[PDB]
């Protein structure tokens, strides 16, 4: 059954992780100027992270992997209970003072090395 | 293999110039004090704490002022800013009615033996079938007669309408930054000496420049951004007298300007709902408005500028200064704003010197008006109400404008005098090192190797 | 060290070619109408060439190769010194009266043939 | 020869199918507000189906295949004459009361299963 | 078609004030012929015979 928009946000990971399409299917769904300010704002937030996803070697892939390993000074919780006993609202506040180190180290790890090796493996 | 194929790159720095629109952004505190209302800097997308600046390397560029599109963009919006701040506050047509009067009595008992004109007329009340008698004051620079007590009129009721100033809005300038949208860049080069045009060795880019305070002044730039360690001259076509002369300096000099007579006000009602303010009565002595200046420093910077100015006019020639020529008053005097009023100072006590190639205070007189035909426009005019209290303002003199004369060839020891009467060049004085440009990310070049299918 | 925005534009190719991410990270970073004219202009220039990149078989790949060879009537400089002794400002003015022949011949060379052969190799 | 914009729309499939680039090359090519309402409308229609294409596992690929088979209750015409004796204007009215079943069944068929198997085949 | 106005004018301008320059009809000098229009006769017959067919 289709649970709907923002459905299992109180649930755990594996329930919420399997249904991710509907967040995109609702994402872009005198009194003329204030309406027009909304549509230019809505197109701005969508188009911003889109290329910020696209710079990370993931163009339209909703779920994708990468190359950089995990520095264990970030978290210490090993594998199982983080997929089984927390929520994303619990997760995102917990790792908040890391993301600026994450995003910059993410992008150059693939899309400097993995294109230069691509320019050297497709070379010969 | 030894044939070469092509590849495509994205986002490589090249630029070719263009022009687009801009926007403005400046606040740190000024919306919180605000005096409840200010001339319209209201939302303006408040600025960033730490601006960005990247030094560049191995790059030259041609630079030309006098053709920047940005100065007309600062010209057009302030005009649209000024009237929009002035329009929805209250109109007055019915003031310019006939009137008769003579001067005030201790006008002849002062240093200022001039013009006060204690005056009176009939004015409509809140009710349409009632008139009323008033008594007020007006300077001779705001009244003129028709050609018995010879009846008078306001200066240009014969040309256009008059609208009074809105009582709570301030006129004091707030620094403003001007910032370019995405896909664009602004270039400034940071050389110390910069003689107007030409190439510049060391450049840099910033999204948006330092603050500019849009002061409205003639013949003397005040609260302007200061130069570097050495005085400079700027022009178009020296030894062709049509344009003007701009000079910037390094040592700022003080100026103090006051208005002694605090001369309390009254207010009646035109009605319905037109609270008109007018000039009340004066108590105390009368001293006309004036300004002081440090004497020896003014000698020092004038001796400083004439050593720099000589290089563009030979070695053994003589330079003489003179006062303004004439015509309208607005090119002759030094006009400016202070505290919401407009002074007109004669400045003849400065440019009175010759120069041979080998603790005192100058008191200059000043006069005030109450009707302004600002921005050289004909078709509207504004009325400013007087303000109680004693006003007093200090500023830095930074940048004078100059104009040559006629004469003959390079033998007869040419002279100078101030003037100008325009406002665009004052913004050209402080936007000299900026230009817009557009990036272009797309590029293509041949590589060595091939592509997997 | 991060050289910054428009950093090595006076440098040579191989220095400038290795750092290309920061040009994208800065690319989308009464007085309401003139601000609003800027944001609709900024979104227009970005979205224009984006699909013009996307039509060329390169969706989010910052650096990508292709199929069409080089017609040697375009340039004659062989390989080495063009990567070693010129700038992009020197380069782009030099090849200016070619690009309309380039772009049209580029797009049909892949994305007509390389999809039709894709529709024939994934066929059988 | 280049037939041009909306060229072979009266022709058959195989003539029209081989030339599809020019529909994209023309797709984004007081009186200030009504102009500005047009450009925000034009960017809205383009950006809408773009991600709706991108959710279907086809990011920038103009022609792409998928996984779901054909339910034969939809049409009965077998292969040949539909590529040889109809137009797209004839086609699209004929299959109109199907598309809502099509689009939803399309997207979860790849981009739920084909990413989860991707998360299990790249697992081991 | 040709259409003219023979009796041109001279005009005056009075000020309503403040700043309302009103314009109005001055005086006329010369003859008086009212406004009219000429038209080619036989062509007008020809197109009217054309349209009725
Ligand atoms: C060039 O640059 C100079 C340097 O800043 C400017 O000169 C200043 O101009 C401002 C604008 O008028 C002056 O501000 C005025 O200050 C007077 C003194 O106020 C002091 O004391 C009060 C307490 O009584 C404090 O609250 C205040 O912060 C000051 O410390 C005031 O009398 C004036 O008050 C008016 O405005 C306020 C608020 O709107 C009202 O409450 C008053 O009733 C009155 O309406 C005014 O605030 C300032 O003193 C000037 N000097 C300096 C050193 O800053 C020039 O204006 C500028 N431009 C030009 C063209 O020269
Ligand atoms: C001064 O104004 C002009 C316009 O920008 C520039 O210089 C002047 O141009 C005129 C017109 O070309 C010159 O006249 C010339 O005279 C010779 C006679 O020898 C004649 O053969 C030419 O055909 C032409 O008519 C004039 O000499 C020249 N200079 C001046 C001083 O008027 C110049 O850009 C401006 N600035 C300066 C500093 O001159
Ligand atoms: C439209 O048709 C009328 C005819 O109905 C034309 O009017 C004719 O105009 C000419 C030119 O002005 C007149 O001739 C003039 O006569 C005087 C007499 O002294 C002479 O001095 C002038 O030099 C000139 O020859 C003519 O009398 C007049 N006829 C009539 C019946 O009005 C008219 O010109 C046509 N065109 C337009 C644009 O009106
Ligand atoms: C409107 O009033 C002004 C008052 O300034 C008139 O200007 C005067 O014009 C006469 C014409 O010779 C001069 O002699 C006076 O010297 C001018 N006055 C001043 C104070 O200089 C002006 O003519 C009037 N009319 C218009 C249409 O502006
Ligand atoms: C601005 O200053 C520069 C710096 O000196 C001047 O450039 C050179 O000046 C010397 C002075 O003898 C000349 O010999 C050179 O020919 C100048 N270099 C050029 C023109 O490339 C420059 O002339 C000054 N320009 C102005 C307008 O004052
Ligand atoms: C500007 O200079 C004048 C001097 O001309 C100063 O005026 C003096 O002020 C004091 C203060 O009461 C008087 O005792 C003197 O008699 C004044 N001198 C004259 C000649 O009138 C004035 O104070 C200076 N400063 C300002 C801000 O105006
Ligand atoms: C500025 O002050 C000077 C100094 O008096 C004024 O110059 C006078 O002008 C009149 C009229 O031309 C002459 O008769 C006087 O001889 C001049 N005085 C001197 C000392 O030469 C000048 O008019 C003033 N300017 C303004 C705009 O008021
Ligand atoms: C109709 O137009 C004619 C144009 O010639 C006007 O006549 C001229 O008016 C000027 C005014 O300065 C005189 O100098 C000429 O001598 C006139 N030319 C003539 C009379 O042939 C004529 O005034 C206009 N009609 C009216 C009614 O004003
Ligand atoms: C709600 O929380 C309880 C807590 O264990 C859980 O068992 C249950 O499955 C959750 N239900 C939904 C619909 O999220
Ligand atoms: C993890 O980050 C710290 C800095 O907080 C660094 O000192 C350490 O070397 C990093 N470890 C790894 C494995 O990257
Ligand atoms: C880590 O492994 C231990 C094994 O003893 C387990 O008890 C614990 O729950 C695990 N932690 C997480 C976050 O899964
Ligand atoms: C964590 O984030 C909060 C957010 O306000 C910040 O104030 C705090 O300093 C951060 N702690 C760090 C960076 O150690
Ligand atoms: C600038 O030019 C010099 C001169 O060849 C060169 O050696 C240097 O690498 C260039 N680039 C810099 C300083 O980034
Ligand atoms: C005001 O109106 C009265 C009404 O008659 C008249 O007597 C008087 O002279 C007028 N005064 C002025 C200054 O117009
Ligand atoms: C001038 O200022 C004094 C300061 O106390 C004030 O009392 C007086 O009313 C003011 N006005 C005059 C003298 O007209
Ligand atoms: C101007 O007034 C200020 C006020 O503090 C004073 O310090 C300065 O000396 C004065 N300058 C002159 C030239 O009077
Ligand atoms: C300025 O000072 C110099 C001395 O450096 C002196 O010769 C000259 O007369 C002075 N001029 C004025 C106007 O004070
Ligand atoms: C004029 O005097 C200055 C002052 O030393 C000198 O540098 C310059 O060379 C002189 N001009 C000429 C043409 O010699
Ligand atoms: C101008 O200079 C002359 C000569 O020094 C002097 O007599 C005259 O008083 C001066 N005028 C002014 C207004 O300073
Ligand atoms: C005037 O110049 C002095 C010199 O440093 C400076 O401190 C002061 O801030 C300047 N005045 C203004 C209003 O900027
Ligand atoms: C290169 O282009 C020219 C047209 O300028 C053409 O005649 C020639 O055949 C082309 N060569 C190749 C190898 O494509
Ligand atoms: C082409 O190869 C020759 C080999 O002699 C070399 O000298 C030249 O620099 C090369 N040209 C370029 C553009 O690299
Ligand atoms: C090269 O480009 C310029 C750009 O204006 C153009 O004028 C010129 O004709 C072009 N040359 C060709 C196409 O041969
Ligand atoms: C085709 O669709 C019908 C519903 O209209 C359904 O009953 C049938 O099972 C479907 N067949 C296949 C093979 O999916
Ligand atoms: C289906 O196959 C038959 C074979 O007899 C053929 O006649 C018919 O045209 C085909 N239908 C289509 C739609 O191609
Ligand atoms: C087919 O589509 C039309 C469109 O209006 C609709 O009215 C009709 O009911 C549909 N038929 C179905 C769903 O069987
Ligand atoms: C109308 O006037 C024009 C003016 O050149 C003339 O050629 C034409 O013959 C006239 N037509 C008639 C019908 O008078
Ligand atoms: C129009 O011309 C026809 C000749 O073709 C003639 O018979 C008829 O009477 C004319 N009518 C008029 C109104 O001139």
């Amino acid at each position: 059954v289709s649970l709907g928009f923002l459905g299992a946000a109180g649930s755990t990971m594996g329930a919420a992780s399997m249904t991710l399409t509907v967040q995109a299917r609702n994402l872009l769904s005198h009194w003329g100027i204030k309406q027009l300010q909304a549509r230019v704002l809505a197109v701005e937030h969508y188009l911003r992270d889109q290329q910020l996803l696209g710079i990370w070697g993931c163009s339209g892939k909703l779920i994708c992997c990468t190359n950089v390993p995990w520095n264990s000074s970030w978290s210490n919780r090993n594998l199982s209970e983080i997929w089984d006993n927390m929520t994303w609202l619990q997760w995102d506040k917990e790792i908040s003072n890391y993301t600026q180190i994450i995003y910059g180290l993410l992008e150059e790890s693939q899309n400097q090395q993995e294109k230069n090796e691509q320019d050297l493996l497709a070379l010969d | 293999a030894e044939n070469l194929w092509v590849t495509v790159y994205y986002g490589v720095p090249v630029w070719k110039d263009a022009e687009t629109t801009l926007f403005c952004a400046s606040d740190a505190k000024a919306y919180e004090t605000e005096k409840h209302n200010v001339w319209a800097t209201h939302a303006c997308v408040p600025t960033d704490p730490n601006p960005q600046e990247i030094h560049l390397e191995n790059v030259t560029e041609e630079f030309n002022m006098w053709k920047n599109n940005m100065v007309e963009q600062m010209h057009e919006d302030i005009i649209s800013l000024w009237d929009q701040s002035l329009k929805p506050c209250v109109k007055l047509t019915p003031l310019c009615v006939t009137l008769q009067c003579t001067n005030y009595a201790p006008n002849l008992l002062s240093n200022m033996r001039g013009e006060l004109k204690q005056c009176s007329f009939n004015m409509t009340t809140e009710l349409r079938d009632k008139k009323q008698k008033v008594y007020s004051l007006f300077y001779r620079l705001d009244v003129v007669q028709i050609n018995s007590n010879k009846e008078y009129r306001l200066i240009n009721c014969n040309t256009s309408a008059i609208t009074q100033a809105c009582p709570k809005v301030s006129f004091e300038p707030i620094p403003i930054h001007y910032c370019a949208p995405a896909g664009f860049a602004i270039l400034k080069c940071k050389d110390k000496k910069f003689n107007g045009t030409g190439p510049c060795p060391s450049v840099s880019t910033v999204q948006c420049t330092h603050g500019i305070k849009p002061v409205v002044s003639t013949q003397l730039l005040l609260n302007g951004s200061l130069a570097e360690e050495e005085v400079i001259i700027r022009s178009e076509n020296i030894t062709n007298n049509a344009k003007n002369i701009l000079v910037q300096l390094n040592t700022p000099v003080q100026i103090n300007c006051t208005r002694p007579n605090n001369n309390t006000v009254k207010s009646i009602r035109i009605g319905p709902g037109q609270a008109f303010y007018y000039f009340g009565d004066i108590i105390g002595d009368i001293r006309m408005a004036h300004c002081n200046v440090s004497k020896a420093t003014w000698n020092e910077t004038l001796g400083k500028v004439v050593k720099q100015l000589r290089k563009h006019f030979g070695n053994n020639t003589i330079i003489r200064f003179a006062q303004s020529s004439g015509g309208d008053l607005e090119v002759t005097t030094h006009s400016f704003n202070c505290g919401g009023e407009f002074f007109y100072c004669n400045t003849s006590g400065l440019f009175n010197s010759t120069w041979i190639s080998n603790n005192d205070s100058i008191v200059l007189p000043c006069r005030i008006k109450q009707i302004i035909n600002m921005w050289q426009r004909i078709g509207q005019a504004m009325y400013a109400p007087p303000i109680q209290g004693v006003i007093r303002c200090v500023s830095n003199i930074t940048g004078l404008i100059l104009t040559r004369d006629g004469g003959s060839t390079n033998s007869t020891t040419e002279t100078f005098r101030p003037g100008g009467g325009d406002m665009r060049d004052n913004w050209r004085s402080e936007l000299y090192k900026y230009k817009v440009v557009k990036i272009e990310p797309l590029g293509v070049a041949p590589t060595r190797c091939k592509r997997r299918v």
